[PDB]
RNA sequence: CCCGGCGAGGGGAGUGAAAAAGAACCUGAAACCGUGUACGUACAAGCAGUGGGAGCACGCUUAGGCGUGUGACUGCGUACC
RNA sequence: UGUAACGGGGCUAAACCAUGCACCGAAGCUGCGGCAGCGACGCUUAUGCGUUGUUGGGUAGGGGAGCGUUCUGUAAGCCUGCGAAGGUGUGCUGUGAGGCAUGCUGGAGGUAUCAGAAGUGCGAAUGCUGACAUAAGUAACGAUAAAGCGGGUGAAAAGCCC
């Protein structure tokens, strides 16, 4: 009857790190999301933090395939007069290609603050380089 | 205009967070009137600096 | 400790009305 | 005969606001809002009531989920195996009994992969 | 220290010596009464089962007394209408105090 | 009401109350919808139930054995330390002492001590016999008693 | 000492005094006083009042010392409301309170 | 008697069985408004509660993994007539 | 008004069609414990019981059962100053309305049980009265005929007296 709860003292976070090049767009995020929610993992259940650190190598190198290359649309709106503020894959590569991957998470993680616990979690870098090996990312890369 | 609604409790004491006054260490000591005396003004004998400015 | 308190019951229309 | 209406008005009161309390502001404070709260309160015990048993029906299936998936199988895969097995069903809250041993819930999964098998 | 069992509406893990309060089933107060639908073994030691019961085992358990429910109000109430009713419901409760995986 | 109709609003033009009248009974002056005044409280009750209670009263006193024939209780004086004594020494208390005979130093004597009060056979009712438990009549009372009831 | 004080019946504006505890709420005595006739207000004035005679009983009245006295405790309830009337205008008037106070002093030991 | 303006008012001191019985005086609720203590709360949107539920203070749960108070977070959930 | 003619992310199969298997999913259904209504069957007598069937979403509405409050009767009876009612907290309890026990306050009356009668139960009527909020320490402080100084008194003077 009685279970076993989270604590967030009784969940040891956890460092991975996770390819990038192999994979697809939207088929890496559910993999971070998948982490992030703890069902890789021995838990209760996502209902506190759950997140254990997972780090994405490039981010200009995953597969968009031919069309959506071609475009897939980002909008976002800045609440200003006529708005509107358009970007695509590409132009997102231009500048900062690290939102294609901070815009595939938050629409697959919930509200506000434990996506935004969450989001802390992920880390999201251009380029395949490691910059924060010392605090020992061990291998996940499948 | 005419308000609508009921403000709530809270609503008032965070309006009133901004109200006090200003603690200002009233008190203060010269060597010319060691009196107990706000600063930059009267001593309640005249000085200021020393210096009777009172005949009343 | 005196009181004297009365109610009122004036009017305070003044405005007309809107489309007829 | 005057009846004076007891104190049985601010006595039935008592009850309620005194089963109201723990409310930020006057939620619990006001009688008239602390009535159509109080209504409000026991809908909701009473429509979770129900609900404690799907939420947790959410909780157990999640995480019986993981723990197969780590092993071998998915969960739909697994579950028919438990069943397959036969009367070791083991319900879905006590199917989990990996939080303290793991390997207690995996001889379940092995035993289950064979059954299926 | 895992053997669940058929406890009725529910079934329980083993505890071993440690309180159970469960739902009511029977049996006046005092008295042991014995699960011998015991369907999974794993007491520790990893003696893992998959068939169905476990032959030549009980649970042994002490009832030390049962009793009622505790009372949580029934409202079932629908709004823009006329219609509440209120209606107490508390239940009763068998406890076991475990003895068992005797042999 | 001591009232009168004077309005307290002028009609609409004003939302201090749709009320017309001071006269309103759900005023601070009042009214009551439903006033209280004389009513009658004073119900029919057949002669053959009257006589039939008391019958059914009486055979179940008998039942439990309460009643009470002594005779020549009537009392020489005014002085009721003779009417307690009377009760007292038959070990006797809570009574009526219910006959139709006629002594008037019983009557008054009677009055004293309210646990018995003055009745008499022809003016007999239910709820004396049956509050003041013990029932105390003279062989003529009896005799009387059944010609009045049956 | 533990001595308490009021004076009640005081005409003031009592989310004025409320704003006059807080400021010389539990830092000693004997520059708590001073404070007040030499900052604004004439709440200042009015609880300053009410401050030196707590002060006075937490001597004359057991003590001997403003040298170990704190006041702890210092607030002013809501007091008797005076009822009035405005004329407010148009042939409209609205009672109309002149809000008081309990002003309240409670010193007690350093 | 003391503070204060031979103030008001209050504090003491006695009166009294009681003065939270002190004259606005019986008992003095409730709304309303404070003060203290414990706990919570300053990146998080929505009938503000409810189910789950971490952490914390208390009663130690006075051996026991519990109760009381609180409720981060999270699943629900559009007031009443 | 801004994607807003996939819920969203996102997706090139996670789409779409066909087939098949597995699982999830409700207050459904089943299990378990318990309740009540009617019908029936046995036991059995105002009787009431057990057994068993089945039923129990519910406004308008009808019927059927009760609680409580104030009073009168049962009451110079009972309970109570070794502390009633009421107030204010808790535990226990009942299907519920609620009740019971009890700590604190309080300083006196209150009332088992059963029955009788009601000004008999309140959140709503721009209800009514009374109390106190709220906007708020906001608006305003009643003339655009300006006051300023120095004395005086008094505890305190911008406004008063001179």
């Amino acid at each position: 009857m009685k279970t076993f709860t989270a604590k967030p003292e009784t969940v040891k976070r956890d460092w991975y790190v996770v390819d990038a090049t192999g994979k697809t767009l939207g088929r890496l995020a559910t993999e971070l999301a998948r982490r992030l929610r703890g069902k890789h993992k021995a838990e209760y259940t996502p209902h506190v933090d759950t997140g254990d650190y997972i780090i994405v190598l490039n981010a200009d190198k995953v597969a968009v395939t031919g069309n959506k290359r071609t475009d897939k649309v980002y909008y976002h709106h800045t609440g200003h007069i006529g708005g509107i503020k358009q970007a695509t894959f590409e132009e997102m590569i231009a500048r900062r290609p690290e939102r294609v991957i901070e815009i595939a998470v938050k629409g697959m993680l919930p509200k506000g603050p434990l996506g935004r616990a969450m989001f802390r979690k992920l880390k999201v870098y251009a380029g395949n380089e490691h910059n924060h090996a010392a605090q020992q990312p061990q291998v996940l890369d499948i | 205009a005419v308000q609508q609604n009921k403000p709530t409790r809270s609503k008032r004491g965070m309006r009133r967070s901004h109200d006090a006054l200003t603690a200002v260490t009233s008190l203060s000591v010269d060597k010319t009137s060691g009196e107990k005396h706000l600063r930059h003004h009267i001593t309640a004998d005249g000085y200021y600096r020393g210096r009777k400015v009172i005949a009343k | 400790a005196a009181a004297a308190a009365a109610a009122a019951a004036a009017a305070a229309a003044a405005a007309a009305a809107a489309a007829a | 005969a005057r009846v004076k209406r007891g104190v049985i008005a601010r006595a039935r009161h008592k009850k309620i606001l005194k089963q109201a309390k723990g409310y930020y502001g006057a939620r619990s404070r006001v009688y008239r809002v602390a009535f159509q709260a109080v209504i409000k309160a026991g809908q909701y015990a009473y429509r979770d009531r129900r609900q404690r048993k799907r939420q947790f029906r959410q909780l157990w299936i999640a995480r019986i989920n993981a723990a197969a998936r780590q092993n071998g199988i998915s969960y739909s895969k697994f579950i028919n195996g438990l069943k397959k097995a036969s009367v070791e069903i083991d319900r879905k809250i006590l199917a989990d009994i990996a939080v303290f041993d793991k390997v207690a819930f995996t001889a379940l999964v092995e035993k289950a992969k064979a059954a299926l098998a | 220290m895992y053997a669940v069992f058929q406890s009725g509406g529910k079934q329980h893990r083993v505890s071993e010596g440690q309180t159970v309060r469960l739902e009511k089933l029977d049996i006046a107060t005092g008295e042991t009464v014995e699960f011998a639908e015991v369907l999974m073994i794993a007491n520790g030691e990893e003696v893992k089962i998959g068939v169905p019961f476990v032959d030549g085992g009980v649970i042994k358990a002490e009832v030390v007394a049962h009793g009622r429910g505790e009372k949580v109000k029934i409202v079932k109430f629908r709004r823009r209408k006329h219609y509440r009713k209120q209606q107490g419901h508390r239940q009763w409760f068998t406890d076991v105090k475990i003895t068992g995986i005797s042999a | 009401v001591t009232g009168s109709g004077k309005k307290p609003w002028r009609q609409k033009g004003t939302g201090r109350a749709r009320s017309g009248s001071i006269k309103s009974p759900i005023w601070r002056s009042g009214g009551v919808t439903f006033a209280a005044r004389p009513q009658d409280h004073s119900q029919k009750v057949n002669k053959k139930m009257y006589r039939g209670a008391l019958k059914s009263i009486l055979s179940e006193l008998v039942r439990q054995d309460r009643l009470i024939v002594v005779e020549k209780f009537s009392v020489e004086a005014p002085k009721t330390k003779l009417l307690a004594q009377k009760l007292k020494d038959m070990a006797l208390e809570d009574v009526l002492i219910i006959t139709g005979e006629l002594d008037e130093n019983l009557f008054l004597a009677a009055r004293n001590l309210h646990k018995v009060d003055v009745r008499d056979a022809t003016g007999i009712d239910p709820v004396s016999l049956i509050a003041f438990d013990k029932v105390v009549m003279t062989a003529d009372a009896v005799k009387q008693v059944e010609e009045m009831l049956a | 000492m533990e001595t308490i004080a009021k004076h009640r019946h005081a005409r003031s504006s009592a989310q004025k005094v409320r704003l006059v505890a807080d400021l010389i709420r539990g830092k000693k005595v004997s520059q708590a006083l001073d404070i007040l006739t030499y900052t604004n207000k004439k709440a200042a004035v009015l609880v300053k009042k009410v401050l030196e005679s707590a002060i006075a009983n937490a001597e004359h009245n057991d003590g001997a010392d403003i040298d170990d006295l704190k006041v702890t405790k210092i607030f002013v309830d809501e007091g008797p409301s005076m009822k009035r009337i405005m004329p407010r205008a148009k042939g409209r008037a609205d009672r109309i309170l002149k809000r008081t106070s309990h002003i309240t002093v409670v010193v007690s030991d350093r």
